[PDB]
């Protein structure tokens, strides 16, 4: 997260108005309560799936400009956090059908499952 | 029985037949008939449930079981999909349509 | 005796006994029903028990095929069974898939034919107990890869089973069911 | 199945490879204890994993008459095969006392067996 934000929420932008809000179901450590305190009034984050439409819609998920999911640099097994950042994408697509996902993956030949969504 | 025959070796062992053999294997299967091919072909659109439950009964001992109808049939609009639902226990006054594919229970001839 | 029945209501089936010619013999109306007006050539085919097609005990490598051999042979009707097992995965038992599926209740030209599609490795660890039947087949392969169900005939098959071995490792709870729903779609694809 | 052997001792194993050891040689020596004639022995028969058995074998090459069923005892055609029936009394001995799930459940394995031979 942390280079992400540090080059998303840059000093050098133009008009950022959007308020990142983060989605995951383990609680964070000190450290993200360290970088969470620091940009306040721009990040929220809550606790709780992406599987639970539910949860999804306590993020307002239906309405967003997009939603971003990220992955992990590395793993036991690539085709865990690739099939399993899939699935996200399958219920976020699920939920509402016109949203801009930005994924990641660990391979190339697992992104051919993207394809595989008619949404 | 076959419980007790599994649990002597943990395998499905079998031999020979008998008369007695091949009068057990006279159950009654599950399966799925059309309705175009079938024998009540002018049954097929707008017969009630019950009239095919006893001509079929009377006639071939199948006990309709279930009505398999496809989803895009109520509309009017023809659609492409072959996704079907189950209706269990239709009564008298469900009409049914040609294309539909009749859960039910045959016999063995 | 009993019979077991289908209805909507437990009324309803406290009628199913109440029935005599004379009580109730002209009566259409299921309220009117419920009167309790009564004054009152030696080749192996089968098993032991006679129940399930039998055949002899084969080796593996015969109902093993590569997949321009499944390739060559069309083999329409079939049913494939999808399985994502490791070595280490649990078993599923996969015996009680072939039983009702080789039930004796059908004629021997009648019969679908299972051609697995999976890890052999892992299907040798339960070919023992599928050794016994009739027609199956074992397509060393994974069903996430396309090419083998290009090669399986799947688009003239019949239902195709997908089952997840590997339901012992649990990440979080719908992330166990991943690979199951990874393959569906791609199937659809 | 072919050789009948009456009066015989069978011993249960359930010995998995990376189970811990036993030391069955501690059986083997008091019934072969030369206090006894060599007709007047009583014939040892374990069944149970092979693969557990090499393990422990070389403690146990020495005595005059003792025998190994690659089996399962929970296996009933083995104790049919084993002339349990025509028998002498039959040791069940858990070796993975080294797995310890609760307390009791870690007996299971032994009261399964036992009941099983009865049944």
């Amino acid at each position: 997260v942390s280079n992400f934000l540090k080059d998303f929420l840059h000093k050098d932008r133009d008009d950022v108005n959007v308020e990142i809000v983060f989605l995951h179901n383990i609680s964070p450590n000190l450290e993200l309560e360290a970088l969470f305190k620091r940009h306040f009034t721009q990040v929220e984050f809550y606790q709780g799936s992406v599987l639970n439409p539910h949860d999804l819609a306590r993020v307002k998920i239906e309405s967003a400009d997009a939603c971003l999911i990220l992955a992990n640099k590395y793993c036991a097994d690539p085709d865990a956090e690739d099939a399993s950042n899939i699935m996200r994408v399958i219920s976020i697509k699920n939920y509402h059908p016109k949203i801009r996902i930005i994924t990641q993956m660990l391979q190339y030949h697992n992104k051919a499952h993207l394809l595989n969504i008619p949404s | 029985e076959l419980e007790a025959l599994i649990a002597e070796e943990n395998a499905l062992r079998g031999g020979y037949s008998t008369p007695q053999t091949l009068a057990n294997r006279d159950r009654c299967r599950v399966a799925q008939l059309a309705l175009l091919d079938g024998p009540f072909a002018d049954l097929g659109d707008g017969g009630c449930y019950g009239d095919l439950f006893c001509k079929a009964l009377k006639t071939y001992n199948m006990l309709c079981f279930g009505i398999y109808r496809l989803r895009d049939a109520h509309l009017s609009t023809p659609s492409q999909c072959t996704k079907r639902y189950v209706i269990t226990n239709p009564p008298y006054e469900f009409e049914l349509v040609p294309t539909d594919l009749i859960f039910c229970l045959m016999q063995f001839d | 005796t009993l019979g077991f029945f289908i209805a909507s209501d437990a009324k309803e089936v406290k009628r199913a006994f109440f029935y005599c010619k004379a009580c109730h013999d002209d009566i259409t109306d299921p309220k009117r029903i419920k009167k309790c007006g009564c004054k009152r050539s030696n080749v192996k085919k089968y098993d032991s028990t006679g129940m399930f097609h039998w055949c002899a005990p084969k080796e593996i490598e015969k109902v093993i095929l590569t997949r321009s051999e499944a390739a060559m042979t069309v083999l329409s009707g079939h049913v494939v069974v999808c399985i994502f097992g490791d070595v280490s995965s649990a078993l599923i038992g996969l015996r009680n898939l072939v039983m009702p599926l080789r039930a004796s209740n059908f004629h021997y030209h009648e019969l679908k034919h299972i051609v697995f599609v999976g890890s052999i490795e892992y299907l040798k660890r339960e070919w023992e107990t599928l050794h016994n039947f009739p027609k199956v087949s074992i397509l060393p392969g994974t069903p996430l890869s396309r090419a083998d169900l290009r090669a399986v005939n799947i688009n003239l098959c019949d239902m195709c089973v997908i089952l997840s071995a590997n339901q012992n490792n649990i990440d979080d709870t719908s992330l166990q069911d991943k690979e199951c729903i990874l393959a569906s779609l791609n199937i659809k694809s």
